[PDB]
């Protein structure tokens, strides 16, 4: 368990090519006869890959990254890759998954696993009666707070040891997308001596895992023998690539099987054979795409404040306003965090017409106005654009384009007092129907008569403000909401309030991934000599895109430049007579290359 | 390019656009079978021979006076005097069809067209034929207009 | 004659530019405003808007 | 804690337990993620128990001044307020009509027709056409075979 | 073109004759926790929400 | 609004801010009493013992 190793040998992190290898189904869907293209999760070809081993002075079963996805390849003979551990500390304090073989089933269980440095299984001591069984059971100490666990059927695996080529290769593809894990599993038999088999396989899927954990790292386990950190290592291989969101052309042939594949991000060649969806690319110059230059890291830069948004002056507060006169607070210069709130947790709807709620830690907003009032709870559904009721119909309407977020929660717990509470006010009776963010304070009594009322209540003259019944008995239609509506400009303007995001340096002459006051995009960052006047943030081009931001910390004005300039051409002979192609890039001089 | 001016710059965008499939290769099919047929409109009209005929030093016509017409090793590109003048009426682009990333962006032009054009994916190709080569293509069959008479496009030079 | 063939194609790729500030029904015209505020299925919808156009 | 796909295809069903799971002065079996280091992806079950740090100091794994302990109960009680009491939950996830379906619902199979149009169901996808016998193989984990259209050029019975 | 139009609406699905544990799901004694939830794979059975 | 009940409103053909600019031909009130979770059943396209039967 705990007992590391000790005649493992300390060597480099050789690396390896692999082919077409890290190809496999994107889906369960048949085709016959056809290339298709398809975007998804793969391992790039001719991709540097990593070389491990397992042999009588090196032994390695490293902690690797796990990343958006793995490609692993074993050539194989005694069986030495038992399984696999995913997860993310790779400890107790986590939950990992844990894919193996004991020989007897194939052992798949998501736990909490006490997690040895150095997991392995064991064979021991044959000499007479040549055994090769199993002893000790080293991957994990203990298992507990397991949520998923799988058991195959019982099978006598072979563990006999072999000499010479490699005649097994076994290939996965490991990716964790979505809390659901895929597995893609190729096996075929080959004779091998070193490196990888240079050919292709199209890997199928096995079963789909639903683990739903946390995988930035992963080991693989291995076998032990000798004639307990004095075992050695059966003779074996494995290989470890990274998945990328790569574009491959797919030729399925008559059967379905996929005969070939292209990585459209290989050399620009491949690409043409991607636009023009076919393998055989005929002699001639084909355009492809401009040159693309991918964000180095991504830069956020937002207005520095230390002050949290008065979460507490606004939600928390002991009385909001009535509904026909609403108070109206302007939220600026804070941070805006909303995790604040779930610590005493309320909200019964919240509803952001404008933004996406996911974006708005991302995000953040110029003026930022927090609507606060009390209603009926049946009437927060009139809160909205285009709604009508005696809220929306009357005292309090939203814009039709209005962008912000609708926040409610129940007040029945505070707000009803005893026989009645009476202080919270609502507009029964408007003669117009008022513009949007319009309050009406005005007490004088409406005529719903012909007759004129001279500010005197009576028949057919009523006064317009009424009151809702407030008590703990209530039925909840009627048991009063505290409501808060957020309404801001966006992006448009500078942005006083943002969110919890730390900023990050600013990098200048260098394609990055930029976020300024919530604006996320990718180019170039430069000085400029536009000046922009004290109301004003960001610039833009005839394309409508933004030419130039400021930087909201210090005040500077920086133009984005986009990146991916320049045409690309592709120079090559007919596939049948050569591979080799010659670039041409145009608009450029010889650097990027 | 229609990946690039369509999304610019975005990996959210562009994988949308890939749902789009045929669209984008289709388009520069178009474009390509332009940019083809302009180089072969170009190639039917200023070579109809095979063959490029130059004027002798020793220059009688007998009086008609072609030196405006012929070209001028003293320009760097050898034009015609009226060549020269063709040129200088029409307004093209920037000299030269390469103009660098950090032309656009070390310096950034107010309402700059072709750098805007061409970040938004946007590149004009140059033609197969150089206006050096096409002032030797008139040159060419000026040569043998002069010297050969009608002679030169049935046949040999006579 | 000749000055209008490149009138017309320094036109037409520049109206091209142009073309790019149209929402197209969008909520609006730059890609990178609806990336930073609606998430992948309130920006496909927006996206697709502008992908069409 | 709990994060559902941008792109999820499901049903998501929920009533009230308040008449079950609310239980005298309260109901503390059930817990919830108060605090949480990032944004977990979707479909993704955090059980780590582990302190969260909340301020500048380490928290050892100990409760303190900005040192919370991550999960929390909520109070049920049956006189909460319909917002407070507890609702159960299931969320239906499903891939569909790209693989084979195990779980189909009662509506009854009829009989296989051939060489003839008809209108046919497999597994959900309904559709017009003529059904013919094929040499073509699907592998064990293939349903539905399709063409360079995208539409379904053949399925599996 | 010549249309032709279907004879007879064809439906086939998988034989089973099992109801999918709609009681074991909905009906179920105590749910798990919102921070570790109960994740049951539904297979093998007919899915009919009448039976609810 | 006098004596004010309704806890949902929805129109789907029309938006309820032009029910006083516009009117309509054939107006038929279909009025029934259903268990409150049973609401969201009244929708076209839903399913529940109140749709779906
Ligand atoms: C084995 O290697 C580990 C490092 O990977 C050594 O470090 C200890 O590992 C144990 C868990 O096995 C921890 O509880 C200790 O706190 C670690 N100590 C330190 C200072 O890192 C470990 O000493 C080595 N020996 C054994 C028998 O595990
Ligand atoms: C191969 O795997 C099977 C399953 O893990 C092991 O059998 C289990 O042994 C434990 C011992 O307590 C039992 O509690 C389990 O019930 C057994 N399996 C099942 C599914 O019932 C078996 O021991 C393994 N063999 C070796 C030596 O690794
Ligand atoms: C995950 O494991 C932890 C600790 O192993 C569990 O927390 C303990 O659970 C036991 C049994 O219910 C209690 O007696 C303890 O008081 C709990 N606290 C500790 C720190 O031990 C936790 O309930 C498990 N949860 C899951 C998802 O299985
Ligand atoms: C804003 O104020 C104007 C002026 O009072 C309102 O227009 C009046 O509307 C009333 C009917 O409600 C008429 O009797 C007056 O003759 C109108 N005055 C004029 C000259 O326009 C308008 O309706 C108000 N708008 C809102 C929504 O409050
Ligand atoms: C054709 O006409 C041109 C232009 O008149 C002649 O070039 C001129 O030659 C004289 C000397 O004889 C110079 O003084 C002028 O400056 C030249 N003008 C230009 C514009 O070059 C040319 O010599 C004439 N050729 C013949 C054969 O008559
Ligand atoms: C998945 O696990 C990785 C690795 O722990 C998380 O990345 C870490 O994030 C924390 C902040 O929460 C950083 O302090 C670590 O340095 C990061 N580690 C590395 C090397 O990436 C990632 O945030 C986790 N994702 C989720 C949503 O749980
Ligand atoms: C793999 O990457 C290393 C740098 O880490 C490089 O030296 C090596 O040549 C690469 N191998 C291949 C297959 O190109
Ligand atoms: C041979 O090995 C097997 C498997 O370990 C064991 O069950 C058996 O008792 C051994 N027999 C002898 C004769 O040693
Ligand atoms: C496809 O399937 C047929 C029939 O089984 C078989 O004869 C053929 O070899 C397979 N491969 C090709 C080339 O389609
Ligand atoms: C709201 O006020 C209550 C009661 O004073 C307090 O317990 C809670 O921490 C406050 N919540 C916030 C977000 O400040
Ligand atoms: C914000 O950061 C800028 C540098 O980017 C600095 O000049 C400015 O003083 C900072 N403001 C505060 C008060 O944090
Ligand atoms: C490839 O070239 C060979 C030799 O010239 C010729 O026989 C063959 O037809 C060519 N095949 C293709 C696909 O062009
Ligand atoms: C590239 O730059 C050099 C000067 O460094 C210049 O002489 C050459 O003409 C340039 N080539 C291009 C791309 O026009
Ligand atoms: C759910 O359980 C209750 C109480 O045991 C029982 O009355 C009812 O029939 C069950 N419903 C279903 C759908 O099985």
């Amino acid at each position: 368990q705990c007992v590391n190793l000790t005649t493992r040998t300390q060597l480099p992190p050789a690396y390896t090519n692999s082919f077409t290898r890290g190809v496999y189904y994107p889906d369960k869907v048949f085709r016959s006869s056809v290339l298709h293209s398809t975007q998804d999760l793969f391992l790039p070809f001719f991709s540097n890959v990593t070389w491990f081993h397992a042999i009588h002075k090196r032994f390695d079963n490293p902690v690797l990254p796990f990343n958006d996805g793995v490609y692993f390849a074993s050539t194989e003979k005694s069986n030495i890759i038992r399984g696999w551990i995913f997860g993310t500390t790779l400890d107790s304090k986590t939950q990992s998954l844990l894919i193996v073989n004991n020989a007897t089933n194939v052992v798949i269980k998501v736990c909490e696993f006490q997690f040895c440095n150095d997991p392995f299984l064991g064979v021991y001591y044959h000499k007479n009666n040549k055994s090769w069984m199993e002893s000790e059971f080293r991957v994990y100490s203990s298992a507990n707070n397991c949520t998923f666990e799988y058991v195959s059927q019982p099978f006598l695996m072979d563990l006999e040891g072999k000499q010479g080529n490699f005649k097994n290769l076994r290939e996965f593809v490991f990716k964790n997308i979505d809390g659901y894990f895929k597995i893609y599993s190729k096996h075929t038999p080959i004779n091998l001596v070193r490196d990888l088999p240079q050919g292709f396989s199209a890997l199928e899927p096995l079963v789909d895992l639903p683990i739903g954990i946390n995988i930035t790292r992963f080991q693989t386990l291995l076998a032990l023998h000798r004639s307990s950190s004095g075992w050695t290592a059966g003779a074996a291989a494995y290989y470890v690539g990274y998945l990328q969101p790569r574009t491959f052309l797919l030729k399925y042939n008559e059967n379905g099987t996929i005969t070939d594949a292209v990585d459209c991000a290989l050399d620009p060649l491949s690409e043409t054979k991607c636009t023009l969806k076919s393998f055989t690319v005929e002699k001639g110059i084909y355009q492809t795409s401009n040159f693309r230059v991918q964000p180095t890291e991504s830069i956020v830069r937002f207005p520095n404040i230390t002050n949290l948004c008065p979460f507490g002056e606004v939600f928390n507060a002991t009385r909001f306003a009535s509904v026909y006169a609403w108070n109206r607070k302007r939220i600026s210069n804070c941070v805006a965090d909303y995790s604040v709130l779930y610590n005493s947790a309320s909200f019964s709807t919240f509803k952001c017409y404008g933004v996406s709620p996911t974006k708005l830690n991302d995000l953040c907003f110029t003026n930022v106005y927090a609507d606060s009032f009390v209603i009926r709870g049946d009437e927060v559904r009139q809160i909205a654009p285009g709604q009508t009721g005696k809220i929306a119909d009357y005292n309090y309407k939203l814009p039709d384009d209005f962008t912000g977020c609708v926040i409610a929660w129940n007040s029945n717990n505070l707000d009803s007092k005893v026989g009645g509470n009476y202080n919270y006010l609502y507009r029964l009776f408007r003669k117009s129907n008022l513009k949007p963010f319009e309050r009406d304070i005005s007490t004088e009594i409406y005529q719903a008569g012909s007759t004129p009322c001279n500010g005197v209540e009576g028949f057919n003259c009523y006064f317009p403000l009424q009151s809702y019944g407030f008590q703990p008995t209530n039925g909840v239609g009627y048991q009063p909401y505290r409501v808060v509506v957020l309404s801001f400009e966006l992006l448009h303007a500078p942005a006083t309030v943002c969110g919890p995001k730390k900023s990050t340096n600013l990098v200048k002459n260098k394609c990055v991934n930029f976020n300024f006051n919530g604006l996320t995009g990718t180019g170039v960052l430069t000085e400029s000599n536009k000046k922009f006047l004290p109301f004003q943030q960001f610039g833009r081009d005839i394309a409508d895109t933004t030419d130039a931001v400021r930087d909201p910390q210090t005040l500077e004005i920086l133009d984005i430049t986009p990146c991916s300039f320049g045409g690309v051409s592709v120079i090559t002979p007919g596939t049948n007579t050569s591979n080799q192609v010659a670039v041409l890039y145009q608009d450029v001089n010889c650097t990027e290359v | 390019d229609c990946t690039m001016y369509i999304c610019g710059d975005s990996t959210e965008c562009s994988n949308l656009l890939l749902q789009y499939g045929s669209f984008c290769t289709q388009l520069n099919r178009a474009l390509t079978g332009i940019a083809v047929e302009q180089d072969k409109n170009t190639q039917e009209v200023f070579a109809q021979v095979k063959q490029i005929y130059k004027t002798p030093p020793i220059k009688d016509f007998g009086g008609f006076n072609f030196s405006q017409i012929l070209p001028d090793p003293s320009k760097p590109s050898k034009r015609s005097f009226i060549e020269d003048l063709l040129f200088n009426k029409v307004t093209l682009a920037d000299a030269g069809f390469i103009k660098q990333y950090g032309d656009c962006l070390g310096d950034i032009a107010a309402r700059d067209l072709i750098c805007a054009q061409k970040f938004n994916g946007l590149t004009v190709l140059p033609p197969l034929l150089t206006d050096e080569m096409i002032a030797q293509y008139t040159s060419a069959l000026l040569a043998g207009t002069i010297t050969s008479g009608w002679t030169f496009g049935a046949g040999a030079a006579l | 004659k000749l000055q209008d063939v490149v009138n017309q194609n320094a036109q037409a790729l520049n109206t091209l530019v142009k073309q790019l500030s149209s929402n197209f029904g969008a909520i609006s015209s730059v890609l990178n405003d609806i990336l930073s505020r609606l998430d992948p299925p309130e920006a496909e919808v927006q996206i697709d808007r502008l992908i069409t156009g």
